[PDB]
């Protein structure tokens, strides 16, 4: 479906170069996606650790199947941002069920939706985004060395070309570019990890190396000291794209430089189906009994480079004045946390893992979407600050200061509330969704003898809170730089909005001002949603919980 | 033997390289050639066709990236005017 | 008994080798042409402390061993504590050479108590059911147990601490203890 | 429904009211107010049935609920005899809170009426939860609407206040939630009635203690620990305030209760010796130095620090006495610490705009019923008699002493010293002249308003005084539980 | 206390809420009102999906639990012999 939708989308772009179209080329797109979502839901009836799909190399779990819907319900929510104007004019006048459906509002919008900006304009978008959807979902299915490296290639490419979409613009350009050489270091890692395996072991198959793995754990002239130290290759060139220290630097940079839009889904998407496809890795690669082999053990890059996500994220991210720098900070602090659950293998610490990182995307997709709101109000206010006059590509990333967010709660108290319950759930504070993703993974890591890597992620945590608070205490402590807009609000000028019924005759004509300029309601709603699960997690946790549960149990059987 | 020799060369030549991002995008090409060598080698003495197959898929993928990477540094130059990477 | 002089030097071969490249990263980032032979002009420091404080963790953490024969979490406190007293050293200053005996010092005093999972952790070898079971309805304890842990006394009278402290006092003052008959009758 | 749910409930029915009247009726700003203020009411009400149906001799948990409906968290609720003054307390102080900042409150009155009125919601779910995990989320839940609340209506230097009341918290809680976590994967849940007998090893009981000991030495405070409280129980708004060293102060002495002495009875009677090393170096040092404070509210903030220690050293007294008298000092210490902040924050610093004590002289000439209260609420922090505070300070000492002689000897310093820095302040502000020079202008005595919230705060702390079986008959059972020990001749009869 | 049901129509009812906030829209606006039966009707069938997959979840950790008493009862009997 996600093949069909893309060459099908591709034909109708190619016959075309209207920019007019780019709206309604990504909502077909989340049309598509839920098509998806509609067959990975049918193909759910099966209990099995696994099934060989297309000659071997390709493979489906319950696992895999909840993992792609998930990533098509994200991937329906980044593809709002294009699928619908940022603002929007309501009137009473124009709110009841038969005005909705069978009237029609005339007026100016041009200005007022941003019908011209450029996340509006570019035909292919939502295209390369199905391509690295595309990608992403093969990963998680991969069963194959070949097959792993050709899927994490469409992801990686993709992501590339989303990052240098905005052609325009210098600031994406070098983000682009950065990315795109630094990941191709980070392919060739993990091109030379695969290659080790194959000529190690003569075969390409990920199900066959698991069964040599297992026969040579007993308790003399091939000691298989290859699938350890091929496996870490192999990892330090994931470890690079999902941003985990010391491999991290890039994301500040790239994050930072490529619009907010863009950075919603290109620092969400890769995390969720990189660690799926690690986590089948771990636990088909540990030596229950003791043994030579588990001295060498590959997974101790992912302990170090947990321990060093854990400094690295929260103390580097005490002086950072820049909100997107700060966000991929605070991720890297996050990922600390995913790659301690993912390095401690077992029931209680996949559950924990499982749900972590589900949570995690939604709450940083809630943190984007504030975000990109906040600088989408910003259009009936003024400011006077130099600071805010000297920044660059003001258009891509409205908002790319901390103190630009100064007195929002005075601007708007709810959205500005959302957001710090938002950022509590990133400090773990109960009883929010964040606090218990981060118990879990505690308690995981207690009870195996990770003791040690619990206290540095408490210890690690309250530093990290530090520069939480600095931004909650921007939102809520001073005053706003920025000023209502004196002219949209001047009680002289007023554009005229006309109400006409089903068939061409006007009914009312309205005079309308700035503050009859709202947020659309498909980034109100999304923010509400992802607000009130985070806040309300205690009283609904019974299903989403039981999920986790079940599919560990799953992994782990037999 | 040489596959590892190949293989250091396209590393350092995309680390320690202070001239512009054509020979950082040529160095990651090296980088791949010696990892298909070595693939090749190694399929030849084990009778396996699957290892040339992966060759060939490295192959496509590695101009697929030379390609995309072009795209982006011409991008890149139309606005900076320089591809020259800058030290001091 | 271990040779802590040949141990030191292989614990400062191996971390003061790691210095060597970190030197080496910093001559190649240099903005200014100094040669290849200047990793040991300016970034010999950086080596040497590497040097440094790799073999001084190694002697003391092995001294400290030979000198009651006995190994446990805690010799690595002391190998920590001087290591990092020696990172102050190099600056020059009592409060560096205490805050960095007392950081490293406590960090290698937590993970050999706890066992940092970087070299994986214990292997239960047993049945954790059973474990959590055995440690979950073991509700009531012999009294022995709780003796042996929190003494007698403060509270904990058992039955028998009076014909027991009579003996005890008898035994450590020499008084025989006997109440007044507190009656005129009796 | 039970009516613990309706005392959690109240509160949101408050929030919901404020804030969608504006949709109904430029709404005044006095509405809301009557709406908080009669919403804290009927919590009271409420709380009120409870205890005249509250059954002082039962050990079953009282007022529970089915649910048969058991997810991962589920949220049961519980009211014993050890919890229920302290809800009692809680939902008797919190009107006279928002009575406290009736006029002083001016920007954001939305906001302060809310966050109080959820502060009260999560203030008493902590004393109202049946485990400790529950004990957890509701004991961490309140530092961001603590957070907000200073940083909103705080003093010139709140935003450094409200930095160490969240870092000093979160950091104390996460060595707890380590202890907790813990006992859970032993136990398999917290759930107080499965938890509690459960036996411990000795050695789990030793590291278990610390995390938890670790914990609630950041948030008695004890000495050494206590800088958050300077900042943020000074910079903090008035009701905020009365809040903070109250209802907030209590959470970890009430979490000793069912945190460190059912579960860990080994590992108390062995490290008393700690605690009580603590203890007096807090009641020694926190008092030597509100001997010197300039600053009048942070001399009554930092003389809750040093009664903290005492009925801290009560509780680790393994004494019927001890412990019940620690209760009744943590329950006085919240009418006394409440009425002396109203009458240094609330009522000083609204006349004066500043809180130096050089300013201050001779307020009697002109001040007659503030000089009064202020001289009651003076006795009581110095533990004179006819006050709970001198009942709690007294069972609490003569606990502590039996306990450890020397400990409770240099706790027993504390009537020479807790009268030293009360007097001090109150010849200082009410005494010692005519009046201050620096006043360019006469100052009105107690409004009606000053003058009926120190009427409640020094009725309770007489009443109470003369009469402490009010709150010490339903203490008894349940706080014989707590005891660890046995008699030779009379354990284990046949 | 929690129904799966109830919650989740109180649920859609403050979102509707929590939206109109954020849009900084009036609450309850007489023409609107229509939406907070909406959300709260999409909530209420929201909850009556999740109480279907929990009925669901129950029995195959109910099987899941019986397989591993199972799976242990005769593991010991085989030590037995
Ligand atoms: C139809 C024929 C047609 O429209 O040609 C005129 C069309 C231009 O006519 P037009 O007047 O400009 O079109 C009006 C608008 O542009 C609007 O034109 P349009 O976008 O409505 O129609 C373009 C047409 C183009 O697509 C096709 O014609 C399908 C063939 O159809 C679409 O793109 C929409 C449906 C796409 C179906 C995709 C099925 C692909 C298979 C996917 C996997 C299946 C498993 O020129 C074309 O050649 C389009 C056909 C594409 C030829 C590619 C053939 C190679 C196949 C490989
Ligand atoms: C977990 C929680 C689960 C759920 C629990 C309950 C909470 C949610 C309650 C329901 C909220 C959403 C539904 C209501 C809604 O959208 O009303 C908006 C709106 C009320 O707001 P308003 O501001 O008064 O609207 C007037 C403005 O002028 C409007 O101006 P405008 O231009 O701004 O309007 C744009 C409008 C235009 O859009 C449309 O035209 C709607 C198209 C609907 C297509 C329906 C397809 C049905 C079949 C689907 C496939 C099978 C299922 O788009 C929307 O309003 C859609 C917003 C969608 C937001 C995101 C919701 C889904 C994602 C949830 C996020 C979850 C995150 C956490 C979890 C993460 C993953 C685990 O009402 C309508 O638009 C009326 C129609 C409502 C839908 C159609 C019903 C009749 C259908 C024909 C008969
Ligand atoms: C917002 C917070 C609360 C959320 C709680 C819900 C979470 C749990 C839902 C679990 C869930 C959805 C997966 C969505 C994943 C989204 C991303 C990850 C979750 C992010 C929160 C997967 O259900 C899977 O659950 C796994 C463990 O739970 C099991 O393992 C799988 O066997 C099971 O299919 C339930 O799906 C369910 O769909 C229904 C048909 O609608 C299916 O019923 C049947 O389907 C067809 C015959 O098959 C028939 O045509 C249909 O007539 C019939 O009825 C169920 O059989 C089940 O498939
Ligand atoms: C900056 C201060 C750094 C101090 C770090 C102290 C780390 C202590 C480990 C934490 C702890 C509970 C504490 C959890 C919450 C409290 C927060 C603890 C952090 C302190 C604020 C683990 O807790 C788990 O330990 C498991 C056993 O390992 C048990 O199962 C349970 O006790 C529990 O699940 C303690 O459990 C303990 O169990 C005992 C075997 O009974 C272990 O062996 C002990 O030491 C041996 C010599 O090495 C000796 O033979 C002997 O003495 C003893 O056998 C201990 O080593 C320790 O593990
Ligand atoms: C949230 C999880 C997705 C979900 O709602 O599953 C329900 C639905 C399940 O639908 P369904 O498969 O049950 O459709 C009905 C089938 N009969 C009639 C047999 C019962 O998931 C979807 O397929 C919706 C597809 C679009 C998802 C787009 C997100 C909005
Ligand atoms: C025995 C174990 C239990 C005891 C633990 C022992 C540690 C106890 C001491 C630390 C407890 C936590 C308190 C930290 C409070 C720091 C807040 C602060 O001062 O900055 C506010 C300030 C507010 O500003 P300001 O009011 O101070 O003045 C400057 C005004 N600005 C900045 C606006 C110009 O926020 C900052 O920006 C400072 C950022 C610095 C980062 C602080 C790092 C320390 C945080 C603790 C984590 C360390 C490990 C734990
Ligand atoms: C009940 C006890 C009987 C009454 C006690 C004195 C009350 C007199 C009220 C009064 O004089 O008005 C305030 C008086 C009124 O003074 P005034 O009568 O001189 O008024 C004119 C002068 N000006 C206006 C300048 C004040 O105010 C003061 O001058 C000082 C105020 C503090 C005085 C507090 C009195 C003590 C109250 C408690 C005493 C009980 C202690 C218990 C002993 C310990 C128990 C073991
Ligand atoms: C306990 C376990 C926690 C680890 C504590 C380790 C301390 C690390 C802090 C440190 O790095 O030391 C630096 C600190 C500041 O010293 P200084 O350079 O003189 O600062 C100027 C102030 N006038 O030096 C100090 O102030 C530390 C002095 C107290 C050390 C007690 C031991
Ligand atoms: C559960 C937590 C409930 C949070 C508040 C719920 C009600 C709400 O959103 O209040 C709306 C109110 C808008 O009031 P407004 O007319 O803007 O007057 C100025 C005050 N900001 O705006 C507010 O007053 C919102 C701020 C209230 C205080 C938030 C406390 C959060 C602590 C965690």
């Amino acid at each position: 479906m996600i093949m069909i939708s893309i060459l099908s989308l591709l034909l109708s772009t190619s016959v075309t170069l209207r920019r007019d179209m780019s709206i309604l080329f990504n909502r077909i797109s989340i049309i598509a996606l839920a098509y998806c979502i509609l067959h990975d839901t049918m193909s759910l009836s099966f209990i099995s650790k696994g099934i060989g799909l297309h000659g071997g190399l390709l493979h489906i779990t319950n696992l895999t199947q909840i993992f792609h819907i998930f990533i098509f319900i994200i991937s329906i929510l980044i593809l709002q941002l294009t699928s619908f104007y940022p603002r929007k004019v309501w009137i009473p006048e124009y709110s009841s069920l038969k005005d909705i459906f069978f009237n029609k509002i005339l007026y100016y919008r041009t200005k007022i939706i941003n019908k011209m900006g450029e996340h509006m304009k570019i035909i292919e978008y939502p295209l390369i985004l199905l391509f690295v959807i595309s990608g992403a979902v093969f990963l998680i299915s991969t069963n194959d060395l070949v097959s792993i490296f050709l899927s994490i290639e469409l992801q990686s490419y993709g992501l590339y070309l989303l990052s240098t979409i905005y052609r325009n613009s210098e600031l994406s350009t070098t983000g682009g570019l950065i990315y795109f050489l630094l990941g191709g270091l980070s392919s060739c890692f993990i091109l030379l990890g695969t290659s080790l395996l194959y000529v190690n072991s003569g075969t390409t198959s990920l199900d066959g190396l698991y069964i040599l793995n297992s026969i040579s754990d007993v308790n003399s002239w091939y000691k298989p000291y290859y699938l350890n130290f091929s496996l870490l290759i192999f990892s330090i060139g994931f470890l690079f794209k999902v941003s985990a220290a010391p491999f991290h630097f890039w994301s500040p940079d790239v994050y930072d430089a490529i619009p907010t839009i863009v950075t919603t889904f290109v620092a969400i998407i890769a995390k969720i189906s990189i660690f799926i496809f690690l986590l089948e890795l771990v636990y088909y690669t540990n030596s229950n009994a003791n043994s030579y082999l588990s001295e060498f053990s590959w997974t101790y890059a992912l302990l170090i480079s947990s321990l060093l996500s854990l400094i690295i994220g929260t103390v580097v991210g005490l002086t950072q004045f820049r909100i997107k720098r700060l966000l991929a900070y605070s991720t890297i602090s996050h990922v600390g946390f995913i790659l301690l659950a993912l390095s401690v293998s077992s029931i209680e610490s996949t559950q924990a893992f499982i749900f972590y990182l589900i949570q995690y995307s939604i709450s940083n997709l809630n943190a984007f979407f504030i975000l990109i709101t906040i600088g989408f109000s910003l259009y009936g206010y003024v400011t006077n600050n130099k600071e805010y006059k000297s920044l660059l590509d003001k258009n891509n990333s409205p908002i790319q200061l901390i103190s630009q967010l100064k007195g929002y709660f005075y601007i708007n108290p709810l959205l500005s509330l959302s957001l710090a319950i938002t950022i509590f759930s990133f400090v773990g504070v109960p009883p929010l969704v964040g606090f218990f993703a981060k118990q879990m993974v505690l308690s995981a890591a207690l009870d195996n003898g990770y003791i040690f890597l619990s206290l540095i992620a408490i210890i690690t945590s309250v530093i990290g809170a530090v520069y939480y608070l600095n931004v909650i205490k921007e939102i809520f402590f001073y005053s706003p730089e920025h000023e209502v807009n004196p002219v949209l609000n001047e009680s002289d000028s007023n554009f005229s909005l006309r109400i006409l019924n089903e068939k061409n005759v006007l009914i009312r004509s309205v005079l309308l001002k700035g503050r009859n300029i709202f947020i659309s309601s498909p980034f109100s709603i999304t923010i509400s949603i992802i607000t009130n699960v985070i806040l309300l997690f205690i009283f609904m946790n019974k299903e989403w919980l039981s999920m986790g549960t079940i599919l560990v149990q799953i992994l782990f059987s037999a | 033997n040489i596959t590892l020799i190949l293989f250091l060369i396209g590393i350092l030549g995309f680390v320690l390289n202070r001239k512009n991002i054509i020979l950082m995008l040529i160095s990651i090409e090296i980088m791949l050639l010696s990892i298909t060598f070595l693939i090749l080698l190694s399929s030849l003495n084990m009778d396996d066709i699957i290892g040339q197959t992966y060759a060939i898929y490295i192959i496509v993928v590695a101009g697929a990236e030379s390609a995309i990477g072009l795209g982006i540094l011409v991008a890149f130059y139309r606005l900076r005017g320089s591809i020259a990477i800058e030290y001091k | 008994p271990k040779d802590a002089v040949h141990l030191g030097l292989k614990g400062a071969a191996v971390v003061g080798g790691i210095g060597l490249l970190f030197a080496a990263v910093r001559t190649s980032l240099a903005r200014k042409n100094v040669g290849p032979w200047a990793i040991f002009t300016r970034n010999g420091k950086l080596a040497a402390t590497f040097a440094a404080v790799g073999g001084a963790y190694d002697f003391t953490r092995a001294a400290a061993a030979n000198l009651r024969e006995k190994e446990d979490w805690v010799n690595n406190g002391i190998g920590g504590l001087f290591a990092g007293a020696t990172m102050g050293l190099t600056t020059g200053r009592i409060p560096r050479v205490l805050g960095f005996a007392a950081l490293t010092g406590v960090v290698l005093a937590t993970a050999e108590y706890a066992g940092s999972g970087l070299r994986g952790v214990f292997k239960r070898d047993v049945d954790e059911y059973e474990r959590k079971e055995f440690l979950r309805k073991n509700r009531r304890r012999p009294i022995e147990e709780t003796l042996a842990e929190i003494g007698e006394g403060r509270g904990i009278k058992p039955p028998g601490y009076y014909e027991r402290r009579a003996q005890r006092l008898k035994e450590k003052y020499g008084v025989d203890i006997n109440p007044v008959c507190a009656d005129p009758d009796q | 429904m039970s009516l613990l749910y309706v005392l959690l409930i109240i509160p949101i029915i408050g929030i919901f009211l404020i804030s969608t009247i504006d949709s109904f009726y430029f709404f005044n700003v006095s509405y809301y107010k009557k709406i908080a203020l009669i919403t804290t009411i009927l919590n009271l009400i409420v709380s009120l049935i409870i205890y005249i149906l509250f059954d002082f001799s039962n050990n079953q948990f009282q007022f529970i609920q089915e649910n048969l409906d058991l997810s991962f968290y589920d949220i049961y609720l519980g009211v014993d005899g050890v919890s229920i003054y302290f809800v009692l307390l809680t939902t008797i102080i919190m009107p006279i809170a928002l009575v406290s900042n009736w006029n002083s409150i001016t920007n954001n009155i939305k906001s302060y009426l809310i966050i109080m009125l959820l502060l009260e919601t999560l203030l008493l779910a902590v004393f109202l939860v049946l485990d400790v995990l529950l004990f957890y989320i509701f004991f961490e839940s309140i530092l961001p609407p603590l957070f907000i609340l200073i940083g909103l209506f705080g003093s010139s230097n709140k935003v450094r206040a409200s930095f160490y009341i969240f870092l000093y918290t979160l950091l104390g809680s996460l060595f707890l939630l380590l202890s907790i976590l813990t006992m859970s994967s032993i136990v398999g849940t917290t759930y107080f009635d499965v938890l509690l007998k459960s036996s411990f090893e000795y050695t789990t009981q030793l590291f278990l203690f610390f995390g938890i000991f670790i914990a609630f030495a950041v948030k008695t405070p004890v000495w050494g620990l206590n800088s958050w409280l300077l900042r943020a129980h000074v910079e903090s708004p008035l009701g905020g305030s009365i809040v903070l060293a109250a209802i907030v102060l209590k959470l970890s002495l009430y979490g000793v209760f069912r945190l460190i002495l059912p579960i860990l009875p080994q590992a108390s009677l062995n490290l008393t010796y700690i605690v009580y090393a603590i203890g007096a170096i807090t009641v020694l040092y926190a008092s030597f130095s509100t001997l010197r404070t300039v600053d009048v509210k942070e001399l009554i903030a930092y003389s809750s620090v040093a009664h903290a220690a005492i009925y801290l050293m009560g509780v680790f007294s393994n004494t019927i006495q001890g412990l019940e008298g620690a209760i009744l000092l943590g329950l006085a210490h919240g009418f006394v610490s409440s009425g002396l902040f109203i009458c240094a924050g609330g009522i000083l610093y609204d006349r004066t705009g500043t809180r130096l004590i050089y300013f201050f002289r001779g307020l009697t000439q002109i001040m007659p019923l503030f000089s009064l209260f202020f001289f009651i609420l003076c006795l009581g922090n110095a533990g004179t008699p006819l006050t709970l505070n001198f009942v709690g300070e007294f069972m609490s000492l003569y606990g502590t002493l039996e306990r450890l002689p020397i400990a409770g000897m240099l706790a027993s310093t504390s009537i020479i010293f807790s009268a030293a820095y009360s007097i001090y302040m109150y010849n200082r502000i009410a005494f010692g002249g005519s009046v201050s020079l620096y006043f360019i202008d006469c100052f009105r005595d107690l409004t009606k308003r000053e003058f009926f919230i120190l009427f409640t705060l020094v009725s309770f702390t007489v009443i109470l005084g003369i009469y402490p079986s009010f709150v010490l008959d339903g203490l008894h059972y349940n706080i014989s539980s707590v005891v660890y020990g046995i008699e030779p001749n009379a354990s284990y009869l046949t | 206390m929690v129904n799966r049901i109830l919650f989740w129509t109180g649920f859609g009812l403050a979102v509707r809420f929590w939206q109109l906030g954020i849009e900084m829209r009036p609450f309850f606006n007489r023409k609107s009102l229509w939406a907070y039966p909406l959300f709260g009707g999409v909530g209420a069938s929201f909850g009556y999906w999740l109480q279907s997959i929990d009925e669901k979840q129950t029995k195959m950790l109910e099987e899941r639990k019986q397989a591993i008493l199972e799976k242990r009862a005769r593991r010991a009997q085989r030590q037995a012999e």
